């Protein structure tokens, strides 16, 4: 419980689904946490096609 | 996903993040870009079995249409940052204040100002902090073999402030 399930590599899960200005998109991303370490390995994909929005814009919501 | 900040030994009983799990927060944002546009989220911070899930929406409102947003005027890189937490004791969660400066291709920086809340989903008791901040260092890649539009993350967080 709480701080016990982080003790180890955990998979993460991330789901987006955005609207900016009318552009609608979707992100998966997919990876890994390490806590111990405070390691995040991630990688997200646009399932919609393009991003109408800067990759760099969007880390602080993803994470 | 905060929840995987390095929090040190010391400052242990300040992590709001990893004691609202399994059931999980309520992360909101506002994001503002200076001269443009705002971001507002929500997103669902839990576990799903052994996997932790962020859920989120996003809905993007008065950006300008050769701005530096959605130009795609910004360099694809990333600045480290510190996330400075503070305690919501009214609503049983945190708030959360700091700047992103994005670099801009001219070599200018364009200001995104963050604001967030959280707040947790279940009514098991969590830690409700002392000031303090978060040391996040982050880097950005692409995976050659892929086609579709992507990021590769690698990110650093740790925790600090109190002694």
């Amino acid at each position: 419980k709480g701080e016990e399930l982080f003790t180890g590599v955990v998979p993460i899960l991330v789901e987006l689904d955005g609207d900016v200005n009318g552009h609608k998109f979707s992100v998966s991303g997919e990876g890994e946490g390490d806590a111990t370490y405070g390691k995040l390995t991630l990688k997200f994909i646009c399932t919609t096609g393009k991003l109408p929005v800067p990759w760099p814009t969007l880390v602080t919501t993803f994470x | 996903v905060q929840c995987f900040s390095r929090y040190p030994d010391h400052m242990k009983q300040h992590d709001f993040f990893k004691s609202a799990m399994p059931e999980g927060y309520v992360q909101e944002r506002t994001i503002s870009f200076k001269d443009d546009g705002n971001y507002k989220t929500r997103a669902e911070v839990k576990f799903e079995g052994d996997t932790l899930v962020n859920r989120i929406e996003l809905k993007g409102i008065d950006f300008k249409e050769d701005g530096n947003i959605l130009g795609h005027k910004l360099e694809y890189n990333y600045n480290s940052h510190n996330v400075y937490i503070t305690a919501d004791k009214q609503k049983n969660g945190i708030k959360a204040n700091f700047k992103i400066r994005h670099n801009i291709e001219d070599g200018s920086v364009q200001l995104a100002d963050h604001y967030q809340q959280n707040t947790p989903i279940g009514d098991g008791p969590v830690l409700l902090p002392d000031n303090h901040y978060l040391s996040t260092q982050s880097a950005l890649s692409k995976d050659p073999n892929e086609k579709r539009d992507h990021m590769v993350l690698l990110e650093f967080v740790t925790a600090a402030g109190i002694t």
